[PDB]
């Protein structure tokens, strides 16, 4: 840890203090999966979701900007795993929805076949036209692409 | 090990397709050095080409078989999934298999009637509650015993499989166009061992093997419906000219060479029609090129106007139409592409408010399309909603899932974005 | 290099006329129509070559006896036997004759393969001399548009 | 010219209604407003 870790007791010595799981003075396969693997992955994701929800729903707040800027590392790490859509709420008001995007799906959507299928779908929708049928066509294409990525996940 | 082998075959379908194409090209290039005396192969001062053709043919057959196996193991589940989803939605919403009862027409529905009785009907649709939903919605109108009877749920041997579902799947994959094309490829490759020239028919795979060639060949296919009608109109016009020529100018169609030859003529209608279709549309100048000129005849002016009209109505106008169809095809394709690009660049796909409203913020429209209304985000949300147990659904997730089950799509924004509804400045 | 080589042979100065392609702006617009769709022109030529090769294979397998070039009877029998000669004959004559391959081969007047030869000639004409050339002109027209 | 005329007719029918011709932009405020307007309010069959 000589690239981005600074020599301080709170950070550099902390890892060595936490490395007390072995009496043979050597690392083990279980160390990096016991900690920082099952926790600190979905716990921090919910914190990032809450922070970005507060930032989006309360723009131009002096106290909140400091909080956003100090915690930029977690939000930057959670940029690829953040989803932002808009739906029509029950109270006839637009409500943002946040969720988690899996890494395997993110890789599976960058393949040339999926991009070609998306381009063909857009071409067919614009050529045939329609408004009520447009959303049905979009949902059908979404379901087909989801099934294709699930099938391609079994490499 | 078998599953790993099948997964390896599926993963490299396109690579082995291109391999098969290259092998066919090599076989044809070797085929180009034939000679007759019977049909022995001549080699350029070599003798190592005797088994090269045989091993290349064997390799081509093996690679084609692997191609069909990979296609059956990779692309077939899409067709099955689409068919199952369509029949499930039709049965759940329309209920046509219990109410409409389609006739001998629509053979697809009649063949799909054989999958309802199968136990594993939603094998790929991942929605096994369709039977329970249709029962809960139709029990109080069509009874309970009738629906139950219609649905009919009541490493050594592995004989516990549904033969009806397998038969329906085998029936529905045989009518697919791509599988039929691959079966034709199999037949041609197998027939290539009986006669070595049957491998030449495999060069047609380049029509669909390259994307940049499909755009070239799509110009003919775009107006292919009218090309055959144009050919038929040409045939009718040539037949009318044949009738006129037989009735009036029958004496001119004499093919006599240097005088002392037997009189070969075109007497009956069939010979004159074949002569007109073989010569006259081909001569480049109409029928007057291959018939003697009427130098000093009572029908000279009639023959002249006949020749001129035939030329101007077959060799010019019909060919102009044939080229015009292709030119219009190219123009229509380019115009469609331009229209699609403009429509995608002038408004977003989901709500379609328009870029003019979003230009107030610097780079507002690009930000809106990339963050607010993104197709990838909606697809990921739908997939995450599907791959989640109903007990963990939140309020908004349950709301969206309920409307997705009912298929109403009122949750998709239309003409009302976040900026339009929730203004930054309160008003 | 061309100017220096022009002193060794005086005809090497003829290759300097190609400078007019880029020397005039109004000629670059004319020559840009071919260059705009130059990627597809070579593919069209390759497709034409493949089609002519398929016709060559069919002609060699079935109608090998018609490709006899005998003049006024008493001449040695010159024919197209091997594949290479038939392919060069089809690429040199038949795409050039203006009417397909039927112009330079004797008509099947009273033969068992007469109708097959007729449909072969008609299909070759309609699929090489008309459709392929229509595509070649269509590419340039679309380039201008 | 024939293709351009057909395209122009299709665009004119899809961009404004036949009777008053206000334009689809005004009716896009309501979800599916223009289709509802053409199918119920200003319909040629209803007038006939
Ligand atoms: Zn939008
Ligand atoms: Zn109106």
């Amino acid at each position: 840890m000589e690239s981005h870790k600074h020599y301080t007791q709170s950070e550099t010595e902390f890892l060595l203090s936490c490395a007390e799981t072995d009496e043979n003075e050597t690392l083990d396969y279980e160390e990096f999966v016991k900690r920082f693997h099952e926790p600190a992955k979905d716990i921090g994701f919910n914190v990032a979701v809450l922070l970005t929800n507060l930032s989006e729903h309360m723009p131009n707040d002096t106290r909140l900007q400091t909080f956003l800027e100090l915690a930029e590392s977690v939000l930057n790490y959670f940029q690829p795993f953040l989803g932002r859509i808009e739906i029509m709420g029950s109270a006839k008001r637009i409500e943002r929805v946040y969720f988690e995007i899996s890494e395997s799906s993110r890789t599976q959507w960058e393949k040339p076949q999926v991009k070609e299928s998306k381009r063909q779908f857009i071409f067919d929708v614009v050529n045939e036209g329609g408004e009520k049928e447009k959303m049905e066509l979009f949902v059908n294409f979404c379901e087909d692409t989801i099934f294709e990525m699930q099938l391609a996940a079994q490499i | 090990y078998q599953q790993k082998l099948l997964n390896y075959f599926a993963r490299n379908f396109y690579n082995m397709r291109m391999l098969a194409l290259f092998v066919a090209f090599a076989i044809n290039f070797i085929l180009l050095f034939y000679k007759v005396s019977v049909h022995y192969v001549l080699e350029e001062s070599s003798g190592y080409m005797e088994p090269t053709l045989r091993i290349l043919a064997i390799l081509h057959t093996i690679i084609s078989f692997f191609c069909i196996i990979g296609y059956y193991c990779l692309k077939v589940p899409l067709v099955i999934f689409k068919r199952e989803k369509e029949v499930a939605r039709k049965l759940e919403f329309d209920g046509l298999y219990i109410t409409e009862q389609p006739s001998e027409d629509d053979i697809k529905g009649q063949w799909d009637r054989l999958v309802i009785n199968t136990q594993s009907f939603p094998n790929n649709y991942w929605d096994k509650f369709v039977k329970r939903k249709v029962m809960d919605k139709y029990g109080e109108f069509y009874g309970r015993d009738r629906i139950s009877e219609l649905l009919g749920m009541d490493s050594a041997v592995l004989n516990s499989i549904d033969v009806k579902y397998q038969m329906w799947k085998l029936g529905v994959v045989f009518t697919d166009n791509s599988f039929l094309y691959l079966a034709w490829y199999m037949t041609m490759s197998v027939l290539g061992h009986y006669n070595n020239f049957f491998f030449a028919a495999h060069l047609l795979d380049i029509a669909m093997g390259f994307k940049t060639l499909r755009t070239i060949l799509s110009s003919v296919t775009h107006n292919g419906k009218q090309l055959v009608l144009t050919v038929g109109l040409l045939a009718v016009v040539v037949y009318l000219y044949t009738v006129v020529a037989f009735n009036f100018f029958r004496k001119f169609y004499n093919k006599s060479e240097d005088g002392d030859t037997p009189d070969m003529k075109c007497d009956d209608m069939l010979t004159c029609y074949m002569f007109h279709m073989y010569v006259g549309v081909r001569a480049g100048g109409g029928i007057g090129d291959e018939i003697e000129d009427p130098a000093g005849d009572e029908y000279e002016i009639y023959r002249i106007i006949f020749d001129i009209t035939f030329f101007f109505f077959v060799i010019v106008i019909l060919l102009a139409i044939i080229q015009g169809l292709i030119i219009d095809a190219f123009g229509e394709l380019r115009d469609q592409q331009e229209q699609v690009k403009e429509d995608m660049e002038t408004k977003c796909f989901i709500c379609g408010i328009g870029n003019d409203y979003f230009d107030t913020v610097p780079h507002g429209f690009e930000t809106h399309t990339l963050q607010e209304h993104n197709l990838a985000n909606y697809l990921f949300f739908l997939m995450y909603l599907i791959n989640k147990d109903e007990t963990e659904h939140t309020g908004q997730e349950s709301y969206v899932w309920k409307m997705y089950q009912e298929r109403c799509w009122e949750f998709f924004p239309a003409g009302d974005c976040f900026r339009k509804q929730y203004e930054d400045q309160l008003n």
